[PDB]
């Protein structure tokens, strides 16, 4: 559209998983606690 | 892979965010004088029978 | 090392005529180096793009 363009390969997928650390542990789950009163 | 065209030979003037301009040939000739159709075209005779 | 992106806004002005022009923009963080943030200054990882 008026701007020529240069033919170029197809680029490696990534995800944020590639570059950027999960910073939650898969070997410790915290548990919680029930309640949806806001005064208890 | 680009496939590879066959140049239009129309106006390749683009007025920003409108998009393509209106392509005018021939401007107002063909209204005027009338359609002209260069696919067709028959060579006259020249010589003939005698 | 500092990797300098230049970032750009091609701002065309709807129904007027003149030309689409780049401004490059955000050009404080993007010119400067990056710094040791002073939520975690300890180690280099904690230091975070603009």
């Amino acid at each position: 559209s008026a701007a020529y363009n240069t033919a170029t390969a197809p680029k490696v997928p990534v995800s944020r998983a590639t570059f950027f650390q999960n910073t939650k542990s898969k070997d410790f789950d915290f548990k919680f606690a029930d309640g949806a009163d806001a005064i208890a | 892979y680009k496939e590879t065209s066959r140049v239009s030979l129309t106006s390749m003037i683009y007025v920003g965010t409108a998009g393509k301009d209106l392509s005018l040939p021939t401007g107002t000739v063909e209204d005027i004088i009338g359609a002209v159709d260069g696919m067709r075209r028959v060579v006259r005779t020249i010589g003939g029978q005698t | 090392f500092h990797i300098q992106y230049k970032m750009e806004v091609e701002i065309q002005r709807p129904g007027d005529g003149t030309e689409a022009s780049r401004f490059n923009v955000y050009e404080r963080y993007l010119n400067n180096y990056l710094r040791m943030s002073d939520c975690a200054p300890t180690s280099v990882l904690n230091a975070v793009s603009p």
